[PDB]
Parts: structure tokens; sequence; C-alpha cells
């Protein structure tokens, strides 16, 4: 339920304790922005047809 | 002495130099980091200590001249790497 | 005393109660003890605390420099048995005190936080910038050696 | 905004010519009706300078040579691209849900879509430009120094 | 103790005229006077500037004269003038620093206990700041031991108001290449920080030759300056640093090449529009 941060080690009988950033947000922001361009680029196409 | 590379001594060779036994060594750069001759700090568990600054201290004129070299070598340098900045950037910064 | 607790150098609790041990706790006919260390409970209690204290002040002596220091070592140091030098540090660091982590599987302890890439890269940066401000002062002083020893 | 004047007496023609220099500045409506050519006649304003007031007027923008190389503190650098492309997210949400009209839009309509309305296409230029200057210009001082100092 | 000086564009521009009228009379080779200005905690604020005779003896530098008279009388005419301002220092456009500069700043110090002296070269060869701002503290030695008086260096720059900002931008019509972007944050640094650095290690390349070849004597604090300098020096071989190096080029990196992506798609939609109406301009002329 990650109440701290860590994990185990069964058989050795240790318990790690460590620090993470799981995520960025400078990335997923790139990526969302990827796929809104991916769907006016879908636009775009869509609006190439006039042409012929 | 060490280059500046280096620098990074161990205890054996401090207790070697200095005629002390290993396990009172610590006492001795602790105490000279304390007074400010000395910045860096301990690694007591691999038994080795980093130097990242010593206490300025006088020169003679040989010294001098090894500074003036390395003070060369860094001109060079900097000319090289600043023609290499303006000539593939020419047309743009006419 | 009160340089000793000014001065940045580890002191042994021995030596203390030896020299001032009887100046502070049973008093001096030519200087009058004070009730700070006497044989009350409280006197028992503040003693206490003066040991607390030493022993604080070695653990943050040695927590300035000492990167990393065995706790046998710390232990021995600090002159306490490894479990009660554990458990002190342990006390230090959750009353946010000083920053360590023991890493008890290997008898470590180590006085070093994180170094994220972007504190790198901002610690070389303020190295650069500290070089280029020598620079100047160097020069500054060079022109004026140059002025008062060349016109002749 | 500047001219200099003089006076014409009573008497013609206030001035002699014998080329173009007079002739070239097209006075204006306000100078003209407050008196412009009927009591006063305006003269050409010229700032010639020497050599070292050249020199000087050019030596006023110019930063110390430090500044040159300074790095950003680069938390700040990271936490302003983040901004910016947490910006351009919804800025090419808003460029879909733009371009899909402009066809069903009358060829005069479109004057006016842009008038108190964001414009995505706009924006994504301008964002654009910032991004990849400022990140060129950290990037190549980054690698400048990197190999000036050592 | 300053933290900052500020110049003003009209100052500057004094000087050189000041410096061009004598000049133009003659027989000289440096110019001295005053400078007016207030100050705002420790940001001094420098603002205009006046003549005051003034004349050397070029062999011996101890013979000069400084009409102090024509000082106190301009005073009080630009205070007349001004109130706002008072007199902050004293300026002369000798290219660096001379041996009276101590004498005169003394006898200064007076008008101001706070004096502080900017030379403003006339003739940039160089490419940097054209002021230097220097401040007069007593030093004491731990060897050199007689306590003198020597010029501490203070942070200058140039500053101005709206009317002066106006009309240099209107002078500044004899060459103008504003380019915000890129072409400026690499015409400005990169290469003019370059030069700058190269020709400051020149200058302490030079008086480390002259001391290694006896014209002069040795200075300790210089010394122990330059070891501290070659102490600062990072090393660029560190796999910590170069890790650390690698991950923020690539973070920047996926931003430009985001930012790339964004414009191509831009101009191809304007070859889009620009193509559907030359076929629709076509078709209408056909």
């Amino acid at each position: 339920d990650k109440k701290f941060h860590g994990i185990l080690d069964q058989g050795e009988g240790v318990l790690i304790i460590f620090d993470e950033p799981p995520v960025d947000k400078t990335y997923e922001a790139a990526l969302e922005t990827i796929q809104n361009m991916s769907k006016v680029v879908d636009s775009l196409y869509n609006k190439a047809k006039k042409l012929t | 002495t060490r280059p500046a590379n280096h620098r990074q001594l161990t205890f054996e060779e401090i207790a070697k130099s200095a005629k002390i036994t290993v396990n009172e060594v610590e006492l001795l750069v602790m105490k000279a980091l304390s007074v400010g001759l000395v910045k860096g700090s301990i690694d007591e568990v691999d038994k080795r200590v980093h130097m990242t600054w010593v206490q300025p201290r006088v020169l003679d004129l040989q010294q001098i001249k090894g500074m003036k070299d390395r003070l060369e070598f860094w001109c060079t340098d900097v000319k090289s790497m600043e023609m290499l900045v303006e000539h593939q950037a020419h047309d743009i910064l006419t | 005393l009160l340089k000793l607790f000014t001065t940045m150098e580890l002191m042994r609790w021995s030596t203390l109660v030896e020299d001032y041990g009887m100046e502070l706790r049973k008093g001096s006919l030519e200087s009058p003890a004070t009730d700070v260390f006497g044989s009350t409970e409280e006197g028992e209690k503040r003693w206490k605390d003066l040991k607390n204290r030493v022993v604080e002040h070695n653990i943050r002596i040695m927590a300035k420099y000492y990167t990393r220091i065995t706790m046998k070592r710390m232990a021995q140091l600090l002159d306490l048995s490894v479990d009660e030098s554990e458990a002190f540090l342990s006390n230090l660091v959750v009353n946010k005190t000083i920053f360590a982590k023991v890493d008890r599987l290997a008898g470590i302890i180590n006085f070093q936080r994180p170094k994220d890439p972007n504190n790198l890269l901002n610690d070389w940066s303020q190295k650069l910038n500290s070089l280029m401000s020598l620079v100047n002062k160097t020069t500054h002083l060079i022109a004026k050696e140059e002025m008062i020893h060349n016109l002749q | 905004v500047i001219d200099a004047f003089r006076l014409i007496n009573a008497n013609h023609e206030p001035r002699q010519t014998t080329s173009n220099l007079g002739h070239l500045n097209k006075p204006s409506i306000q100078a003209l009706i407050h008196g412009l050519n009927r009591h006063y006649y305006s003269i050409t304003i010229n700032y010639r300078k020497n050599e070292l007031e050249q020199k000087m007027l050019l030596n006023l923008h110019k930063k110390s040579w430090m500044e040159g190389l300074t790095l950003q503190d680069y938390s700040e650098h990271c936490k302003h691209n983040e901004s910016v492309v947490k910006e351009m997210l919804e800025l090419a949400k808003n460029y879909n849900k733009a371009v899909e009209e402009e066809d069903k839009m009358t060829p005069e309509q479109l004057a006016i879509k842009n008038v108190g309305k964001q414009d995505p296409k706009r924006h994504l230029e301008e964002h654009v430009d910032v991004l990849m200057t400022s990140n060129i210009v950290q990037c190549l001082a980054a690698m400048l120094d990197t190999v000036v100092f050592k | 103790a300053v933290q900052k000086v500020v110049v003003h564009p009209l100052v500057l521009l004094s000087v050189v005229d000041h410096f061009n009228r004598i000049g133009k009379v003659g027989n000289q080779k440096r110019v001295v006077g005053v400078l007016l200005g207030s100050w705002q905690k420790k940001v001094l604020d420098v603002s205009n500037s006046f003549a005051v005779p003034f004349d050397e003896d070029d062999k011996d530098d101890s013979v000069w004269f400084l009409d102090h008279d024509y000082l106190e009388n301009m005073y009080g005419m630009f205070k007349k003038v001004n109130a706002r301002e008072r007199i902050v220092g004293w300026y002369h456009t000798g290219p660096k620093l001379h041996k009276n500069d101590i004498a005169i700043n003394e006898l200064m110090k007076r008008y101001c206990p706070n004096s502080v002296l900017v030379i403003i070269d006339v003739k940039p060869k160089d490419l940097g700041l054209p002021t230097e701002a220097y401040i007069s503290v007593e030093e004491v030695h731990d060897d050199g031991t007689p306590t003198s008086k020597t010029f501490e260096h203070v942070t200058s720059e140039i500053g101005a108001e709206e009317a002066e900002e106006v009309g240099v931008e209107h002078l500044l019509r004899d060459i103008k290449d504003t380019t915000v972007g890129t072409l400026s944050q690499r015409i400005t640094n990169q290469v003019h920080g370059l030069k700058g650095l190269n020709s400051k290690l020149l200058d302490i390349r030079s008086y480390l030759e002259k001391v290694a070849t006896g014209k002069l004597p040795i200075n300790h604090q210089i010394i122990y300056q330059l070891q501290d300098v070659f102490n600062l020096l990072p090393d660029v071989s560190l796999q910590e640093f170069v890790k650390a190096f690698y991950l923020k080029t690539n973070d920047q990196m996926v931003v430009v090449y985001l930012a790339s992506l964004i414009r191509s798609v831009v101009a191809l939609h304007n070859l889009i529009n620009n193509k559907i109406a030359n076929r629709d301009a076509e078709k209408k002329e056909g």
C-alpha cells in the first residue's frame, strides 16, 4: 500500500530502505503532447483529401 | 606532494610517514581539518582520506615555471575552442 | 569548560571527569560549588545530562567530517558498547538532530546525503564561478603590483 | 521627436534653394497649423559623431565576460522546461480542436475567429522557439566549459 | 562596502567629450573630474559629472595640481540646478591605475568618505565593460607589516533611465543586431566569454613570465591565489560527473526533439494550406 519506501529480502532477513522519485513529470508531458499531435496529424490527413 | 588527480591518501601511509600507529591516525587528520589546514573527509571503512584542498604554501622559482606552463596549456585550449565555435558558427553570426 | 565545548575536536569524558570532576560536583573551598551537580536526585539527572551533551557533541563533530565510520569505531571513540551507541544514534536521527544511515548489515554509518545529478552539476557550476572570480582578482592584484614597481 | 527652427521676417521666399536637402521631411499637420513655414522654418538636424563616441555608444550594452560562460541553476532549468511542456500539452489539444474547423468556417468568419480567443498555432511557435533556443544555449555552454576548464 | 555601482550613459559620454576637448587642447594623457549621484542602501547611483582642472608631471609621480576650488564652485552651481545629487566620487580617463590615485583619493575623501573611484577608458581594445570601480581600504598584512591603503575592486555596471535609454537607442543607429534568439545568446557569450578569459589568462601569464625572468619581485598573496585557482579547476574523468552530465544532456535533448516535432507539424500544415489555397484559386480561375 506504499506506506513507506523499500523492500524486504527473504531468506537473508534484511530490510532495505531507499528513496525513489518514481516519476519525473517532464517525460509524461512530452508523451501526452506526442499523442496530441498524432491526433493533429490524423486531422491534417483527413484534411489532406480535399487536395486530391 | 600527491598530484591533484589522486590526492587520496591511506591511513597506513600516514602511520608510516608520521611515526604513529594506525589507530591514532584519525585524530590527527580530524584535528588538521578542524584547525583549518585542509578540507576533506575521512573514510574509516576503507581507511582512506580525501583532501579537497591544502593550505597555500610559498613556492620557489621552479614551481612558478610549472604553474606558468599549466597556464600556457590553458590558454592554448581556450583559443582552440574559441576558434572552433566561431568557425562552425560563422554563417549566422557574420 | 566553555572553550572545550566551543572547540571542534573530540573530547573524552574520562578527561573531563578526571580534571573538572571535583571542581564541579564536590565543589571547592576556594571556588564555591553550585547546586548544579550536587548529590540530590536532580544532581544525578543533570550529571546524566552533561554526559549526554558531551556524547552528542562528539557525534556532531565526527558528523561534520567522517563520511563513513564503522559502528565499532564510533562506539569505541564515543566510549560506549555497540548497542547503546547505536540506540543513541537512532534516537538522534529520529529526532531530526543529525542525518546518517546505519547499514547494520555491514556495520557502516554513512554521513553523506544523496547526490542527485542536479546538485552535482550545480556544485560544478559554483566551482567554475569561483574560479572565474579568483582569476579576475588575481589580475587586479597583478595590475596593482605592476603599477607599484614598474613605473621605476 | 525633435526639430530646429528659425524666424521668417515680414518681407518672396525666406531661403534660397540649391539642393533637395531642404525638402525631405514632409512637415507635420500640427506644426503647420501652429505656424510652420509661415512665421518660422525648419532646419535639418545631423547627429554626426566622432570615433570615440561611436566606440563607447557600442560599448554600453556589453555585459562582463563571465556572464557569457555562466550556466543556469539546473533545477530552475528543468522546472522551466517542464512548465512549458505542460503548457504545450493543452496548446496541442486546442490546436487539434481548431484545425478541425477552418473548413466549416466562412472565409470572412475566420478573420474574426481570432479576436479574444487564444490561437494555438502562434503560441506553439513562440514556445517552441523559446524552448529550443534556451536548451541549445545551455547545452553549448555546458560543453564549452566541460572542455575549457581542464 | 559597496555591493554595486551603477553609472549612467550620460556620465560615460560626458567623460568622452571631456577627453576629446582636452586632447583637442592637447598635451595631456589623462583627465580628472568628479561624479555626482546618490545612494540606495549600498547600491550606488552615479548620474552626472563635470570637469575639474588638473595637471601632472609624467616623469615623477609626486607632482600634481587639482583645483579643488573649482570643485567647490561647481558643486555649488550643480547643487543649485539639481539638489538630489551630491558628490559620490571621482573619475579619470587614464588606461590603468596610476600611483597618485591614493593621494587624490585622500584629497577627495574629504568631500565624501565613502568615495569610489571610477576609471573610464576611452579607447577600448578589448571585449568588456568600459569602466572599473575601486574603493580605498586599509590593508593589514601577516608579513607585509606596514598598513597602507590599497584599492579594492567593486562590482560596476551601466544603467539608464527611460529618457537616456530612448536617446541612446536613437543614436545607436550606426549598427544594430537584436536577434534576441539564439544568435545573440551565442555571439554575446561563448565566443565573447572565451575571448575575455583568454585575455585575462594571457595577462596572468605575462606577469608570471616577468617574475620568473627576474624583472620583478615575488608577491606571496598572488602565489597563494594562483594555487587556489589551480586547485579549483574541476576534473571531468569521474564516472559520477560523466553520469550526471549525460543525464542532463539527455533531458535537454528530449525537450529540443519535442520542439522540432511541433515545428515540423506546423510548417507542414502551412504548406498544406498554401497548396489548398493555390488549388482553389486555380479551380476558380479555370
